[PDB]
C-alpha cells in the first residue's frame, strides 16, 4: 500500500498525462503501484506510491503534469471512485423501487427490467394510468420491496 | 479504439479481453485506473485488480 498523491494536470490532460505517466514508470523501473484518472476529476489525476519524491520524479520531462500537492490524500477520499459495480445489481423484475433524483423524484415504480450493460433499469410507474416503460439511470433509483 | 471489459474491467485494443477471454467489450467506459504493482497496490487490492495494466471502473 502506497499513500495517494493528487497531481496537477493539464485540463482535458488527465488520461493522456496518467499514460504518459505510466509509460516513463515502465521504462526505469519507477516505484508507483498505481495511477487513477476519474472521468469526474478534471486538472488533477492522483498516483499511488511509497512517498512524495517518488512521484514528483515521475512526472518530471511531462508535459501535462503542473505539480504534486504535498498532503497525501487518505485512502478513503478515493474510495467513491472505485465502485465498479452496477448500481442496478441486486435489483429484479417486479422489485419496487423509488427514484430518487431527476424529473421522476419521489415517484415510485416497478421494475420491469434492468440493463446491467448500460446500468440502466426500465421501470414502470405506480400510479400511472398508462403503464409506459421507463428506462432511468441506475444511481436515480433505491430499492423498496423485493418481491 | 480502447475497449473495456465488462467481466474483469480491463482495457484492451482487440476484439477478446486477454485476462479473462470475454468478447463482451465496451467503447463506452469510464475512470481510468492504471496498475502497474498488483503486490503493493492498495488501488488494485480494492478493485481486485491481479494483472498490470489499464482498467475502467464503469463499464458501460
Ligand atoms: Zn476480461
Amino acid at each position: 500500500a502506497g499513500k495517494i498523491f493528487a497531481v496537477r494536470v493539464t485540463h482535458g490532460q488527465e488520461e493522456t498525462t496518467a499514460k504518459l505517466i505510466y509509460s516513463k514508470v515502465r521504462t526505469y523501473n519507477l516505484p508507483i503501484y498505481a495511477i487513477l484518472a476519474p472521468s469526474r476529476v478534471k486538472g488533477y489525476i492522483f498516483v499511488e506510491a511509497p512517498n512524495k519524491g517518488v512521484v514528483d520524479e515521475a512526472i518530471r520531462g511531462i508535459r501535462h503534469a503542473r505539480g504534486v500537492l504535498p498532503g497525501e490524500v487518505p485512502f478513503k477520499e478515493i474510495e467513491h471512485f472505485l465502485e465498479e459495480k452496477p448500481a442496478v445489481s441486486g435489483l429484479e423484475p417486479g422489485d419496487l423501487v423509488e427514484v430518487i433524483a431527476g424529473p421522476f423524484k419521489g415517484q415510485k415504480a416497478k421494475v420491469v427490467k434492468i440493463d446491467e450493460s448500460k446500468d440502466e433499469v426500465v421501470v414502470q410507474f405506480i400510479d400511472a394510468i398508462v403503464p409506459i416503460p421507463v428506462t432511468i439511470k441506475g444511481d436515480y433509483v433505491r430499492l423498496i420491496s423485493k418481491l | 479504439s480502447e475497449k473495456a471489459c465488462r467481466h474483469c474491467h480491463y482495457i484492451t485494443s482487440e476484439d477478446r479481453c486477454p485476462v479473462c477471454g470475454s468478447r463482451d467489450l465496451s467503447e463506452e467506459w469510464f475512470d481510468l485506473v492504471i496498475i502497474v504493482d498488483v503486490e503493493n497496490s492498495e488501488i488494485a487490492k480494492k478493485i481486485g485488480a491481479k494483472v498490470p495494466g489499464k482498467y475502467a471502473i464503469r463499464v458501460r
